[PDB]
């Protein structure tokens, strides 16, 4: 199949700055019935994916002007002016002169913003899943930015890795912030062996790490 | 193979 | 006014046949230059052509894969239908029902419908409330950890989806074959506990619909 080669893999902008990706095919995309059937989409995660253009440089129902396509024969380009939080997205082409249809690798949009601190909150298991003779700790790291960031647990002043799982969200749409969850899980019985639980957090916006932290007999 | 449009604008 | 809807088993084993239904409203297949197209994307991986069926009965299939596709529709119920015979694990993904403008490009799309293939076993999550650390300042953040679920996905909302801002739900991840989300939903210390703020977690694939309200520690 013919193969859509999308540049650069990963944009980050400042606010009101343009925006563009580059897509080239292994082959012309000029249909022998002389039209150009390469079209431009957006996906944002968990989300589907949402025409943008369709034919080169049409805007589907509803883009803005600020959105515009271009390119001839293998060589394409999408252009964004005025990159604003609701563009953060997945940016891919896709070409159908061609069976297959086949699509770009993507461009993940990514915006700039003011540095700012995580918001850090730590949860002791709840008693419905000590019940059940499990017990997670869950620490919630809010809306920072930048992406960096590292979190460590230590249990009675103590490094623990193991049981330990992340998750990260993709870069708010409203704020440009991100999020982190993290959870250390343990047996009923581990978690009752210790006292004092304690989630730390690792960023730029702080000289010293931003620390919460709780003691069992509460 | 070409794709064999259905439908244009 | 185009929408489309995906329907189908949230998980099937190797070997059996994949059964999805297409449900659109906003244009009819009896209207001249209508098609619809099917399309699917592995969890963080590319999407993938499948089949597109058009008003005047014309089919196309995916080269590679036609072998195990048939695409087919009710005009009179405003449906498609596709089967896939032989699924492998290759197989899982989200797949998409399309609008397309005739030249297979999709101009409106289904939410898609996740499709595991899988001989593990269909497991409800277990849902825990996060209260904040008992015993102060003006916001406070509340929490909801879904545990141990198979396979995705759920869905979560606050105060059946009336607390929309200040939520922030989280990527699942696997966790000894099962899958885990956490959400937190952050609100003004006037706020809670005084109002009720409740999660609410469905599990399509286990038919499991729970709700739990965040109580003081």
């Amino acid at each position: 199949d013919v193969v859509m080669t999308q540049t650069p893999l990963s944009l980050s902008v400042s606010l009101g700055d343009q925006a563009s990706i580059s897509c080239r095919s292994s082959q012309s995309l000029v249909h022998s019935n002389g039209n150009t059937y390469l079209h431009w989409y957006l996906q944002k995660p968990g989300q589907s994916p949402k025409l943008l253009i369709y034919k080169v440089s049409n805007r589907f129902s509803g883009v803005p002007d600020r959105l515009s396509g271009s390119g001839s024969g293998t060589d394409f380009t999408l252009k964004i002016s005025r990159v604003e939080a609701e563009d953060l997205a997945v940016y891919f082409c896709s070409q159908s002169t061609h069976v297959p249809p086949t699509f770009g690798g993507g461009t993940k949009l990514e915006l700039k913003r003011a540095d700012a601190a995580p918001t850090v909150s730590i949860f002791p298991p709840s008693s419905e899943q000590l019940t059940s003779g499990g017990a997670s700790v869950v620490c919630f790291l809010n809306n920072f930015y930048p992406k960096d960031i590292n979190v460590k647990w230590k249990i009675d002043g103590s490094e623990r890795q193991n049981g330990v799982l992340n998750s990260w969200t993709d870069q708010d749409s409203k704020d440009s912030t991100y999020s982190m969850s993290s959870t250390l899980t343990l047996t009923k019985d581990e978690y009752e062996r210790h006292n004092s639980y304690t989630c730390e957090a690792t960023h730029k916006t702080s000289t010293s790490p931003i620390v919460k932290s709780f003691n069992r007999n509460e | 193979r070409e794709a064999i449009v259905k439908a244009d604008e | 006014q185009v929408t489309l809807k995906e329907s189908g088993p949230g998980i099937l084993k190797p070997s059996q046949t994949l059964s999805l239904t297409c449900s659109f409203s906003g244009f009819s297949l009896s209207t001249s230059g209508m098609g619809v197209g099917w399309i699917r994307q592995p969890s963080g991986k590319g999407l993938e052509w499948l089949a597109h069926i058009w008003w005047d009965d014309d089919k196309y299939y995916n080269p590679s894969l036609q072998s195990q596709l048939t695409i087919s529709k009710d005009t009179s119920r405003n449906q498609v239908f596709l089967k896939i015979t032989s699924v492998d694990t290759a197989d899982s993904a989200t797949y998409y029902c399309a609008h397309d403008r005739g030249y297979y490009a999709m101009d409106y799309w289904g939410q898609g419908i996740s499709v595991t293939v899988s001989s593990a076993k269909t497991t409800a999550p277990s849902v825990y409330p996060l209260a904040p650390v008992c015993g102060t300042g003006s916001s406070v953040t509340l929490g909801c950890l879904v545990k141990g679920y198979f396979p995705e996905p759920v869905t979560l909302t606050w105060n059946s989806g009336s607390l929309s801002s200040g939520v922030h739900t989280f990527p699942a991840v696997l966790q000894s074959d099962l899958y885990t989300l956490s959400s937190s939903v952050t609100v003004t210390s006037s706020t809670w506990p005084s109002q009720s703020i409740t999660c609410n977690v469905a599990h399509p694939a286990s038919s499991t619909k729970v709700d739990k309200k965040i109580e003081p520690r």
